[PDB]
């Protein structure tokens, strides 16, 4: 859609067959007059070696779309690769939970043991005295 | 006269119009506001004693398009009270429609706003912000709308359109119940620790200060480090940070403030660097006084450091003394 | 800063700057402008800024340098029995 | 001659009121994140401990009655230096019952 | 579940602040 040299909707495109991109014809041609070399990668390149963009051959295409089953094959890997990466955001999260849980009910079982044992001193205090 | 004459007024409609012909020719001498402003009210008036009379609402808008016609924010003090009668009229939102209009073509339609949207409360939001396209009090008023709705974040929001407003003044006015509010409410802190950075642009300081003590503490006396009253109490959390950095501090304070470096230095030798802070107490003693002399005196009696010293001292203060009075 | 920039070259003349600044900062880093003077002072005339240094050294730790800036077999001997006992050393030795 | 300072002092310790409440009043709520149960309360019952925790969790959220509020922060944390006293084998026995709890 | 774990670990160590007391008041009726 454009030139890579000028900028603008190039109205001869030639594809250069040693940087892989699209150049007004008129444009890179003076290029290659300047000198013998492709403007991107700054490789050799002669004006044969430019080829003009093209109708495929003999079987016909349709633009690109939602349709197309090479376009919907890709757009699978889109949303498998998407909804991926959405169970490490629960792996990852699942894995601080339980590990707060763990150290939650760790000081739950620790705590628990001393909640038992006041229980038991502070009403055998009250055994004791209310006897004396 | 027009008022003693509608006093005066059986054919009162004959000193009405009388009072309009009135209108048509004192419009001549106006080339306005209060002469414009009474003229629409008593045009109004006139229309009001119509209504009274169910003579109305019609003419009363005639002698408003006559107020259209005046050739101004007292004008709109005449919109506002075309409006004012028209949401008394029993079509609230009609007339809201005209100075709309009005303002649409485009300002006094604003305080009837205030006089409006004060009650319109009791979804207001817009309709308060139509305001700010056109007042610091009415400003956290509607915050603390919007808090009593406690939508918290969203208010903090307005102090920020607040202040890009109202420059290093009135600003201030908005700034400190909006910092003492904002570290109320979160107490993350880059966030507020940014917001004291745009705020700084004397009590402020403090704040911060207080912040930063308990939520990095040196950093907070490199602020503090950044008047008299300012430099005892750098000294005070300094000193929270451990003594030794206070007598370190007076070095500072140095460049009354005299009787504070003599504060500082009282318990710094006095409890003990330790010769450089005695001879600093003498070049303290000796910057600019007889409790100062029981001072030295104390510390020449506390050795168990000699008269020589003493006497020298003594002499010094008196050649002190002497500068003193040779003074004018 | 013009008073400071006012270039010190030779004894007398840095020393003749020196009362100038010095007393235009006590007019108005009280410590660094104070140590910056001692080190003009004492990089000098080195007979009279003996006498010129310590005349303004207990307007401006001064047991030590009063010691070092006095150096006199009868002002030990006065010592003995303390900024008048260096001036007395400083202008008879 | 206090000025602007009483000001300043008073904002300073409304503002280390504010700290003090918020932090003691819950770590659950104030960390990150339920409807009113009386006879959720009443069946889980029908064992003192697990009352206590419902009378709690009931008070702190204000079919829904409130009441409880006064029951500071100095008798929590000797309280809560006290337990942790009580308290390479503490830590392989927690990574197996959280693999338990986890099957 | 766990948000209910951290409910009753903070109302248990209120309730401890109760049983010290109890123990406390115990501590200086045998003591008389």
């Amino acid at each position: 859609l454009i030139c890579s040299i000028s900028n603008e909707v190039p109205e001869h495109p030639c594809v250069s067959p040693v940087s892989n991109h699209v150049y007004e014809r008129r444009l890179i041609e003076k290029y290659i007059a300047e000198n013998g070399t492709d403007p991107i990668n700054n490789q050799p390149l002669s004006e044969e070696q430019l080829i003009d963009i093209k109708v495929a051959h003999p079987i016909r295409p349709k633009p690109p779309s939602a349709t197309s089953i090479p376009a919907i094959l890709k757009a699978l890997q889109d949303e498998w690769d998407a909804v991926m990466l959405h169970s490490f955001t629960l792996r990852q999260q699942l894995q601080t939970t339980r590990q707060e849980l763990s150290h939650a009910l760790y000081q739950h079982d620790a705590a628990c043991r001393v909640i038992a044992r006041l229980t038991k001193e502070v009403t055998a205090a009250r055994e004791a005295l209310a006897t004396l | 006269v027009d008022d003693l004459a509608s006093v005066w007024c059986c054919g009162e409609l004959e000193l009405r119009h009388e009072n309009y012909d009135e209108a048509l020719r004192l419009l001549r001498k106006a080339t306005l506001p209060a002469r414009r402003a009474e003229y629409f009210d008593g045009s109004e008036p006139v229309q009001n004693r119509v209504y009274k009379s169910l003579k109305w609402s019609m003419l009363a808008d005639l002698e408003e398009s006559l107020g259209t016609f005046q050739s101004y924010d007292r004008i709109l003090d005449l919109r506002i009270a075309t409006p004012q009668i028209v949401i008394n009229y029993a079509f609230l939102e009609e007339h809201k429609y005209f100075e709309e209009s009005f303002k649409a073509y485009e300002s006094l339609f604003k305080w009837p706003n205030v006089s409006d949207i004060w009650s319109t409360y009791l979804g207001g939001r817009k309709l308060e912000r139509a305001r700010d396209l056109f007042l610091d009090g009415c400003p956290p008023k509607y915050a603390k709308t919007l808090y009593l709705l406690y939508a918290q974040l969203e208010e903090e929001w307005g102090l920020a359109r607040h202040a890009m407003a109202v420059y290093e003044r009135a600003t201030r006015a908005v700034e400190p119940a909006q910092q003492y509010d904002m570290f109320n409410i979160y107490i993350a802190e880059i966030y507020g620790v940014t917001h004291t950075r745009g705020i700084y642009q004397h009590a402020r300081e403090m704040c911060l200060r207080f912040a930063d003590m308990e939520c990095g503490e040196i950093d907070r006396a490199r602020a503090i480090y950044s008047t008299w009253k300012d430099f005892e109490v750098r000294h005070g959390n300094e000193d929270t940070i451990k003594e030794m950095l206070r007598i370190r501090r007076s070095v500072q304070a140095t460049y009354f403030m005299a009787s504070q470096m003599l504060k500082v230095s009282g318990s710094a030798t006095g409890t003990v660097a330790p010769g450089q802070s005695g001879m600093d107490d003498m070049k303290l003693l000796e910057q600019r006084l007889a409790a100062e002399a029981e001072r030295d005196q104390p510390l020449r009696a506390q050795s168990k450091l000699f008269v020589r010293s003493d006497a020298s001292r003594e002499e010094l203060a008196e050649l002190a003394q002497q500068v003193n009075p040779e003074e004018i | 800063a013009n008073p400071h920039n006012y270039d010190a070259w030779f004894d007398y003349l840095r020393l003749v700057e020196s009362d100038a600044e010095a007393e235009a900062v006590r007019e108005v880093n009280v410590p660094p402008i104070q140590e910056k003077r001692h080190w003009k002072r004492y990089i000098y005339w080195i007979n009279y800024a003996l006498y010129e240094e310590l005349e303004a050294k207990d307007p401006e730790q001064a047991s030590l340098e009063l010691i070092p800036h006095k150096k006199a077999k009868m002002w030990i001997l006065y010592a003995q029995f303390r900024a008048l006992g260096t001036s007395i050393g400083k202008c008879p030795k | 001659e206090e000025r602007e300072i009483d000001d300043t002092y008073i904002e300073d310790a409304a503002d280390v009121d504010a700290r003090k409440q918020a932090i003691r009043d819950a770590e659950r709520v104030k960390e990150m994140k339920a409807v009113q149960k009386d006879l959720p309360r009443p069946s889980e019952v029908n064992l003192r401990p697990l009352n206590v925790e419902p009378p709690l969790t009931d008070l702190q959220k204000s079919t829904m009655l409130h009441y409880d509020l006064l029951h500071e922060p100095s008798g929590n944390k000797k309280g809560k230096t006290v337990g942790f006293g009580t308290n390479t084998y503490l830590e392989h026995n927690p990574y197996e019952k959280f693999s338990k709890e986890e099957l």
